[PDB]
């Protein structure tokens, strides 16, 4: 049961996914170069962005949060409870389960059976060679093209300075000789309307990627190493992980910035069989392309379901208007 | 033209140590001057910090900074006026943006 | 049925087909040299590119995905279900089917009758010496020449570095002597406007290379070793493998990058017979060359059928105004 | 009939005609040494060059593919259908046709009557001789000397590495001890503007080599041992075989490379009688050489039809504008 | 040069000596978005002219160079052809760039 | 000729003893076709001075020597007349070659 989501969200006063600085008093927001058509010819512009890796990490965080409450929630890694995204670093051949049990890494079936994070978000153990591609595909968050057209850059960035006050028992700022830590650092904050796209190929949960089928009598059937209730719980948790992503829980510096994060518009499709990915929301002409893709794919015989928020998509396409992301995930979990 | 070095010497004060005014954003914006409008705007933001450095240099026993003369501003205005080609504009901006980082001996 | 496709694709923030390994820091993207004008004599420039092997493998993945659901999906190699492209490596004589049945690599007829992946994509058997040229051929994904000339080389490359937060259970980020793996690694991401060209020779599907014809009635009847229904199903499977192709599934690092695709324009030709290869989309004057080739081929006595998206072509010849890729493949499968 | 083509073509990201690398993990593209001036100096450069055997084989492939469509396409060897073409040897004196008919190699007349590949591309019969030279010849494929002069430095040769990952039964992988197939090889990809030149003496198709004319009724009529209809069919197939060559269907690694092909410029001359080849396209001054040679040939009393694509070749010469190689083929099939 | 004299006057609002610091008016002139904003900023800059004129002799400095009527008029009809912020922002930044220069206000 | 001093600074961005591994700037300066991107790349290389200074100071080995301002103007004073890319490539690759020497910095 596959899902594709795309759309546009407006972010203000956000510093998500900065460059960290490391050992300096300046922290820069991550930059990436994008190609813009423009009426004067193709150009390249450096714009702030949020890497897809952190988007994937926050989806993993949401999935763990919603799977902990599930009665089958014991089937997680101890690292997952701490939101540690590392999957079986080099040199280790064992995994510590949430309950404390030890799981061998010599077989992929057991790993996906009693470790949900490795099942959904994939894993890799260099020591033994086992691997599994992730079931979640995340793309970069980029400011949309027509926004760059309309704003003409404006540098889209401010630098705000915060102090590091170290007042001792005597009430002095010090002179960096006694051991005080009174300094002045700075953080970069961006704004604008960004576009996002996310892909969930939730059709291999609990099914090893080595032997997806069994062929009992030359009749294909999914090879599930777990009971169907665990599959349903994992799929529901993965779908519900989108709620603490479109509310403003994406990115870093949440304690001091907490991006404003209004969702502007979105379109999503979901189907049991394989379907083409939707058009990313960065492009200005992405509603028409998505409309054409949906219409022609449904003409080809694909049984897809379309949910649209703040997008009309005309009349020919049979789509259900959705009020918010919560209603979208409710509809998604309605159809198992 | 001789004023590029004059304005780069002033721009060096926004990044150099012993000044505690770490204005990397304005230097990067000047270096990333896509059009003449935002190049002039970035130069204005860089120039607005003149009183702060001017007072702090004498507040910490350093020679006063060499704020660019009005002749340099006139030359910059002329160059911005007569350069409507981004090809030359990019290298013009980079020319005075590069001088910010160097081994300047501001405080002996 | 023979079909050729050539066009341009917009593509930004993509780390597709990198060079370095996963464990090595600063994973680098592949580079390739191209020759351009630059308003003077010929000059060579080094630009990011995607090899044809990557495109061919993802076509194989799409074909396997779309052929599994067909009733003849049992006729497939066990390695195909794992997306393993190693077809009959050095030092083996027999292969395993999808259902577990063994097949002997003695003659090409049985190999192409029982194994579908080895038939469409060809194979090599050094131990026995058997051969089959791949029916699908792919070119490099090179940035188009006029785009390279139009950007005067801002390197189209951003090296973004990021890290994992592998931490001990007590909450301490240890050094290399502890066992943690908290290290920074860099990935290179490219952008720009690219060009693609893939040719399919699906007219020879189900026909052994050694004996294309049998001359039962003293006339060239093709040597179809399989049922016509199986051959047909293989045909639309290969044709439908293009739907995931031109949607964002022809690259690496899809879990963290998922390249931002939007097909700009393309042309496809099919005439169920011998066809000249189209002109790659890399050149800036490929539209006129393709128009001339189509016009002269049609005037020469070829039954070329042309579908064009976002190109005016000639405006006088019979070309179908297709709206998207899946509509194009729908029109292709309507003419089988 | 008698045609000669020479020109320059742009192709990049190609690994056509490499050294195979059947015993080494590194596959080297072909190279050759070339001497060129360097402003009063005879310098030498190592540049890739596609051998003429590759072009001959691919033209043969195109010809045998286009000869199957015609109703007279039965007259072909069983080797031709498999893109073979070793064409007999010291131990073979019997030819097997497409339908499996025994053909004796006593004389070239029967060989060219019953076979089409042997007629156009020649053959060899060590049992009784009967040698027939190839009617179609091709040269090497070198980057033009102007390109070499203007690049001077730069490699334009990229060694790109490709892996062959082989996941085990669950998820495992091995290098060299588990018996699996997991290796990391390299391929050399070249670029540049190359030069091509081919000569097709199609006027001898269907005529035995030993007897160009019969001369029985006091007229030197051609000794066409075959029917004129399928002789014309052979001519048309050979001329159409040029189309799947100047499109990207030459060389090796076609599955993974399919060179980025674009014909830049070309000149072709066609005539009903024996005519000389013009000049290779590797030379910088080949256009003026073509103009001089065609003027001299026409001065001696030769009927030449000249077609030009992306080249002026002067204004005095009555040349035919060419939109593409297929326009040239369509103009050629008029005869 | 019709902008150098206005910048000369504007440099009086911030410099050594002339103990009257007005950065808000300079910022409002420089950050002007509409023509009305630029005109109001110029008016606020000119409002401080008597203060500077009286303070000039209070410290021995030469009297300030108040802009003549003619260039003010010329600015008024130069403003009334700019239909887009594209040119107006450039004019404002050019006007305000002279403020923070190394002028010899009073030797 | 003002190449060694800038060459060692360029090497400071590649040496293993400084674990930051900035190869993109070296690739950009090496693969320069004309004036603007070469100047941009050398600016990006020179922009990382505070990072290198505060990383070497925290380690113990002597701090890197940033190119002195006397040889900075030499860069433009020589590259302004390099209109032909053929002569530009010489120094564009010489700088990268110097950036990959040993250049023992921290003992």
């Amino acid at each position: 049961m596959y899902v594709r989501i795309s759309g546009r969200i407006r972010l203000n006063a956000h510093s998500l996914n900065a460059q960290g600085g490391g050992g300096t008093n300046y922290i820069e927001i991550t930059k990436t170069k994008v190609t813009v058509r423009t009426e004067n010819g193709w150009t390249v512009v450096e714009v702030p962005a949020i890497t897809g890796n952190m988007l994937k990490h926050w989806h993993f965080v949401g999935f763990v949060d919603y799977f902990k409450t599930t009665p089958y929630g014991v089937n997680l890694t101890e690292r997952a409870l701490r939101y540690n995204g590392t999957r079986f670093g080099q040199g280790e051949t064992t995994a510590t389960k949430a309950n404390g049990a030890t799981v061998q890494l010599n077989d992929e079936a057991t790993i996906i059976k009693e470790l949900a994070d490795a099942d959904v978000h994939g894993f890799l153990a260099p020591k033994t060679g086992r691997r599994r591609v992730s079931l979640v595909k995340a793309s970069f968050i980029l400011p949309t093209e027509d926004f760059i057209k309309e704003v003409e850059g404006e540098r889209l960035i401010t630098a705000i300075k915060h102090n590091r006050v170290d007042v001792d028992e005597k009430g002095a700022i010090g002179s960096s000789k006694e051991g005080t830590a009174q300094m002045l650092f700075s953080r970069e904050y961006a704004t604008g309307l960004y576009g996002f796209s996310i892909v969930l190929d939730l059709g291999l949960v609990g099914i090893p990627q080595g032997l997806p089928v069994k062929f009992e009598e030359n009749q294909p059937r999914p090879n599930i190493v777990i009971d169907p209730n665990e599959r349903k719980a994992r799929i529901e948790s993965a779908l519900k992980a989108l709620i603490p992503m479109l509310s403003g829980y994406i990115g870093a510096n949440l304690a001091r910035s907490f991006p404003v994060f209004k969702v502007e518009e979105l379109v999503a499709i979901a189907s049991e069989g394989p379907i083409p990915a939707l058009v990313h929301g960065f492009y200005e002409d992405y509603i028409e392309a998505n409309r054409s893709i949906i219409k022609n794919a449904r003409a080809l015989g694909f049984n897809i379901e379309v949910f649209t928020y703040n997008v009309d998509l005309g009349e020919d396409i049979e789509a259900t208007k959705v009020s918010s992301v919560e209603e979208l995930v409710a509809n998604l979990v309605k159809m198992v | 033209g001789g004023w590029i070095r004059n304005i780069g010497r002033y721009l060096s004060y926004l990044v150099d140590d012993t000044f505690e005014e770490y204005a990397y954003d304005v230097v990067d914006g000047i270096a990333k001057a896509r059009t003449q409008e935002e190049l002039l705007e970035g130069v204005y933001k860089a120039l607005r910090l003149a009183p702060k450095l001017k007072k702090k240099a004498e507040s910490k026993g350093c020679p006063p900074p060499r704020i660019p003369s009005p002749e340099d501003i006139e030359a910059l205005e002329e160059k911005v006026e007569q350069l409507s080609n981004p090809k030359d504009l990019r290298k013009l901006a980079v020319s005075l943006a590069l001088w910010a980082f160097a081994s300047w001996n501001n405080c002996p």
